[PDB]
């Protein structure tokens, strides 16, 4: 207000149009709260227009922070893939889907290796002593293949019978609006928030 | 999409600041040159800031054109909320 | 003892966005930020009031700390 | 069996995969050509100098096999160099991997992209000078920490950033992966060292007993213990279980700028700005020797692969070699031993760099010393 | 058991999943996870909550058994709950293990 | 130091979690990583 | 000389950009401290869209910033982005060519030598050859 | 007896599939569209009366314990089943079936 | 400069002010344009050499003496 061309004037006027493009503290416990901190300085009584001025000052502190975390909680709700003015450049996540398929294949390979090792443990024309894990476990493998058949006929018997985006603000959006502003950038409330 | 249209036009546009110099100070802060047009929009935004300060300073000089003095930058940045400092120690 | 009742804070969000829901962690941190603001502002305003040799804590004292350290400029 | 060894299920260490078991097969082929160094067969030092380096080099790391060299620089970049004749390739994009099949023997070879193949990959994303650099033992997963308060996990298969670990608000002066590659420790200006796990956005252990900046953070070879040197002239061992400080090593006159462990796990060499390399016992918690040849800040230490030689590199542009067998020939209740004043007999050699501070020291698995430092004419 | 998808809850779920697959908000290779979690949920739920029992006396026509799946077709069966009688003409009973 | 030692003992009491044996590239949840499809504008 | 030049080439281009915008305004001959002031606000402005648009994209789990990350970055600096298409189409504008690069003359001479003694088996072939 | 189980299991699968979809990257309004149109289809089938309404043969699917066969009679030990009879639906957890072939 | 709001530049270094004690304190605005820009130096490269060959330091030009 002291600066006519002030730079935080144009911020929160263009921030509101960015969110459009997608407190009133209790007077009775606050008046006891000001007076107890006033005992440490000798401020024994307070002016009657102050306890509602601090409540208007706490409102414009949090409304400047609720508006700030709302324009970064809607920053994540901009889906580029519905628009076709944008083009995909580098997806690490589909590479991760490929990794998940590769890991399933590796687990199958490891199971096959273990079966081969069990078979080797007693390789003979007839089953051999304790290591004859081939005689019983291989029959179980056949039983497991029969069990798979179930996961495929249940998909067949039942077929034969048949025949306004909501924005949620995380703690990241509050932390992101704390390390940027000058107050609460090096503070114990942001430092503890990294562990909550 | 006026700005999306402008950024699409920014290919074939050469800004006053080079992209080897705007891209150097962007790489210093982690911003890497994926797209030249984005570097050019950042360069133009910086240019507009400096140019607006300069034009306000010129209105002050014309009121008191020609030489730009620290006593012209002082009321020009005061409406921006920026208190510029004299050297005073050299 | 709590000065912000956790429901008027939800009306501070409904005025900005009619479709927005904070998390419980976010609400509790916002309440802590409010409590901390009240404490810092009152302590410094009281330092200005002792400086003005007063036992009254008038707004001039609260208004000066907002303009110089927080740049709030709340109309008085 | 070692009675001083922890159980395998004490710290939940990750599994050993078949590609990680394939690494140790070619690692013991390098151990076949490994020379016994001793005080007679002094090793050859191959200095990998950074020539231009007008952005200030602040962090070096080499992989366990001498294949990659990372460089952390003051222009907020990490730069990976291949030193073997094999260019750095990224893996193919997700469209190219969807058309190929898995289960093939080649698989990894099939995935590599040859369109992207350089001898140098630059990594952007830190907003500040990168101070720590740490490779993972599987040669993926570069780690970097910087002035902006974040630790970053760069992939070496996609050559992008994966995670940014924001726990410090302050300059993270060092980071290191575990020698098994899952956990990592990062020490910063906020006088703690955090233990991370590459799976959680929040740390697991906070080592918060130092009174100044945690300059160094080193894992034990069994990764159950973390040594954190600091600027309050103390070195502290921290148990990964319970986060307790189990050893406190005092006796340095300046901030500790280098730590290394013996390959036995019995000893710990620390260097600081006083030019002193102090050799500590870990079981007895007693310093066992003092090496006082260096003049300026000792910024890099490493033992040999056998443990025969400790190599020291400092800002006096020298790579000193110390006899790390004659320094540990004797193994209380007075809590101290009479240190021998034997530095002159433990110096096997001093080699001076051309105006080049020795930032890193590395030992090849065939016992060849590698060193990296930006050449600063000054 | 992927058996319960041909029920009325499975019908409503599968057709609402196709309704959201038509508006491209959800994707294939994700609805597989939706059905898997739903099937595990009803496997947990259906053997936990109800605790009821119904008895009947039947006159079987045809029956079939394959891959541990029984399927019967009964004719003119009456059901029984206590003071609740259900007369019906032709039933198909499917049952897995 | 009295603040760092309180958040340490609150954090160091929690035991270390076990590791899944073949989970893949071990990463945080995808809203905590930097791995998104990472779009760009079409040149026209 | 070269380390000074690494920083100075990129600062001197910023100073020439400042001098050119001042000339476009109407100023001929400015004070010296007023030019190093304004080119310090110019470097601090490019470095602030560097740090904040990287922060806004990485908050949304991405690594390189799009247009929607800068039009929220410039809003949080109070820029009024809509006036920028009119500023780009001036008739008074200049173009400062980028600082000359010594990389174009990257390598004067590269050669090899013979008679170097062989490598011992603890040194692989990719390390440099033993000298004369 | 049927809408209680339907409400409990639909909120169970919703509160389980929340993390499944947000680990597969989609908005919570998409989850809401899933549940909303899913209760819309329970309205549209028009068989059980419940909540979102106020706002083809007879098949019994189940599991078995044992099927036992005498010369002319069958004994079914059925369990945990959802019956659809006369249009309406019922649930059971045990069933003894006497069947003359 | 010092920005009270702090939003245009938030903890962003502008590299200081290139000012001197023996400066002229007034320059012509076309003198700064017409001077040639300094040459951007070479990028960082990795060269390897030998500090020690089995204990002995070679007399190559990458070594001091």
């Amino acid at each position: 207000v002291a600066s006519m061309a002030g730079v935080n004037l144009s911020e929160e006027s263009a921030r509101i149009l960015a969110t459009n493009s997608e407190t009133f503290l209790l007077q009775a416990p606050l008046q006891r709260r000001i007076l107890e901190i006033g005992k440490k300085h000798g401020i024994t009584e307070l002016h009657p227009d102050v306890v509602s001025y601090v409540s208007h000052a706490t409102q414009q502190r949090l409304q400047n922070l609720v508006e700030k975390i709302s324009e970064t909680a809607q920053q994540k709700n901009f889906s580029y893939k519905d628009d076709d003015r944008y083009e995909q450049a580098s997806d690490v996540r589909a590479q991760l889907k490929f990794f998940e398929q590769l890991d399933q294949i590796e687990k199958q390979r490891k199971d096959e290796q273990e079966r081969e090792i069990l078979m080797r443990a007693a390789k003979s024309r007839s089953r051999q002593e304790d290591p004859e894990q081939l005689r019983l476990k291989q029959k179980a493998k056949e039983m497991q293949q029969q069990e798979l058949a179930q996961m495929r006929q249940r998909d067949a018997n039942l077929t034969a019978l048949a025949a306004q985006r909501i924005t949620r603000v995380n703690l990241r959006d509050l932390i992101f609006c704390l390390e940027n502003e000058r107050e609460t950038s090096h503070s114990l409330l942001l430092y503890k928030a990294f562990l909550k | 999409t006026p700005l999306v249209d402008f950024l699409m036009q920014l290919e074939d546009y050469t800004p006053t600041i080079p992209d080897a110099v705007t891209g150097y100070y962007l790489n210093r802060a982690g911003f890497e040159a994926s797209d030249p047009r984005i570097i050019r929009l950042i360069s133009l935004a910086a240019q507009k800031f400096i140019s607006d300060i300069a034009n306000d300073a010129l209105q002050h000089c014309k009121m008191k054109k020609y030489t730009l003095t620290m006593e012209d930058l002082t009321p020009a940045l005061s409406e921006y909320g920026i208190n510029v400092k004299k050297p005073h120690y050299f | 003892n709590q000065v912000l009742t956790k429901k008027k804070l939800q009306d501070l969000v409904r005025e900005v966005d009619p479709n927005e829901q904070l998390d419980e962690d976010v609400e509790e941190m916002l309440l802590q930020i409010a409590d901390d603001f009240i404490e810092s502002v009152v302590t410094a305003a009281c330092q200005l009031a002792r400086h003005r040799k007063s036992s009254t804590l008038e707004v001039k004292d609260v208004q000066l700390h907002l303009e110089r350290q927080w740049n709030m400029w709340i109309p008085g | 069996q070692d009675p001083n060894a922890p159980p395998q299920n004490r710290i939940p260490l990750p599994e050993l995969k078949d590609s990680d078991k394939l690494d140790k097969i070619m690692n013991m082929k390098e151990t076949t050509k490994r020379v016994r160094l001793g005080p007679d067969c002094l090793p050859s030092i191959c200095f990998y100098t950074f020539l231009n380096a007008y952005q200030g080099l602040t962090a070096v790391d080499v992989t366990d096999d001498s294949s990659l060299i990372a460089g952390g620089f003051a222009d907020s970049t990490v730069r990976v160099w291949s030193v073997t004749p094999k260019k750095l390739r990224s893996v193919k994009q997700a469209s190219d991997l969807s058309l190929i099949d898995k289960e093939s023997d080649d698989v990894l070879e099939r995935i590599m992209d040859e369109k992207t193949a350089s001898e140098l990959k630059i990594l952007y994303g830190h907003s500040g000078p990168v101070y720590g650099a740490s490779f993972s033992p599987d040669r993926n997963y570069l780690l970097s920490s910087s002035e902006d308060g974040t630790v970053r996990l760069w992939s070496l298969q996609t050559f992008t950033c994966l995670v940014g670990y924001k726990g410090h608000n302050y300059p993270v002066w060092d980071t290191q992966f575990s020698p098994y590659g899952y956990y990592f420790v990062s020490g910063g200006h906020d006088r703690v060292a955090r233990l991370w796990a590459t799976d959680h956005y929040q740390p697991l252990r906070i080592f918060a007993g130092h009174l100044a900046d945690v300059n160094c953070t080193r894992f034990h070879p069994n990764s159950n213990y973390v040594a954190t040197g600091s600027a309050d002239r103390t070195v502290r061992l921290w148990d990964v279980l319970n986060g307790n400080c189990v050893r406190i090593f005092t006796g340095h006159k300046g901030p500790i700028h280098s730590l290394t462990f013996s390959p036995n796990g019995r000893f710990l060499a620390t260097g600081a700005t006083d030019g002193r390399v102090l050799l500590w016992d870990i079981g007895h918690g007693l310093m066992v020797g003092e090496l006082k040849g260096h003049t300026d800040t000792v910024c890099s230490l490493r033992f040999s692969r056998d443990g025969e030689i400790l190599a020291s590199g400092s800002m006096d542009n020298t790579v000193r070699l110390w006899d790390a067998i004659k320094a540990f020939e004797d193994l209380t209740a007075t809590g101290h031993i009479n240190l021998p004043e034997n530095s002159q007999e433990l110096l096997l050699g001093t080699y001076m760099t051309k105006s080049t501070p020795v930032v890193h020291l590395h030992f090849t698995r065939r016992n060849l010393v590698l060193a990296a430092g930006a050449y600063s004419p000054q | 058991y992927q058996l319960y998808r041909n029920t009325t809850l499975g019908n409503s779920l599968q057709e609402s999943l196709d309704e959201l697959i038509q508006s491209q908000q959800i994707t294939p290779q994700l609805a597989l996870q939706v059905l898997l979690q739903f099937d595990k949920a009803i496997n947990a739920a259906l053997a936990q909550r109800v605790r009821n029992r119904v008895n009947f006396r039947g006159s079987l026509n045809t029956y079939r058994f394959c891959d541990n799946v029984w399927t019967f077709v009964l004719n003119d069966v009456e059901f029984r709950e206590v003071t609740e009688l259900i007369k019906v003409d032709k039933v198909k009973i499917v049952a897995c293990d | 130091r009295d603040f760092l030692l309180d958040i340490a003992r609150q954090r160091n009491q929690t035991p270390l979690p076990l590791i899944k044996p073949y989970s893949g590239p071990r990463l945080p949840p995808d809203r905590y990583c930097l791995t998104a499809p990472n779009y760009r504008l079409k040149s026209l | 000389n070269p380390a000074d030049n690494y920083h100075l080439a990129r600062r001197r281009t910023l100073q020439v950009v400042v001098s050119s915008l001042l000339t476009e305004a109407g100023f001929e001959s400015a004070e010296k401290a007023s030019v190093e002031t304004l080119t310090e606000m110019l470097q601090s402005y490019i470095s602030e869209i560097g740090r904040s648009a990287k922060s806004y994209c990485e908050h949304t789990a991405r690594t390189q910033p799009t247009l929607s990350d800068i039009v929220v970055t410039l809003v949080e600096m109070g820029f009024n982005v809509d006036t920028l298409p009119a500023y780009a189409k001036r008739s008074q504008r200049m173009v400062i060519t980028a600082p000359p690069v010594t990389n174009q003359p990257v390598t004067p001479k590269a050669l090899t030598a013979g008679q170097n003694r062989p490598h011992p088996p603890h040194i692989p072939s990719h390390f440099p050859e033993f000298p004369d | 007896t049927v809408p209680k189980l339907y409400r409990s299991v639909i909120e169970d699968v919703i509160n389980d599939v929340r993390d499944i979809f947000l680990d597969d990257g989609v908005d919570e309004q998409v989850l809401m569209e899933l549940k909303t149109l899913w209760e819309n289809k329970l309205m549209q089938s028009r068989a059980v009366d419940g909540f979102h309404s106020e706002e083809t043969e007879n098949v019994v699917v189940c599991q078995y314990d044992k099927i036992h066969r005498s010369k002319n009679k069958w004994k079914f030990h059925l369990k945990d089943g959802i019956m659809n009879l006369n249009g309406r639906d019922y649930i059971f957890s045990k069933a003894i079936g006497d069947a003359e072939w | 400069f010092h920005a009270q709001e702090f939003i245009p530049f938030r903890f962003a270094s502008g590299g200081g002010r290139e000012l001197y004690f023996y400066e002229e304190k007034e320059v012509d605005l076309s003198d700064i344009i017409n001077t040639p820009l300094p040459r951007v130096p070479l990028d960082v490269c990795l060269k390897a050499h030998w500090l020690s060959i089995e204990g002995c330091q070679p007399a190559i030009p990458e070594n001091p003496p």
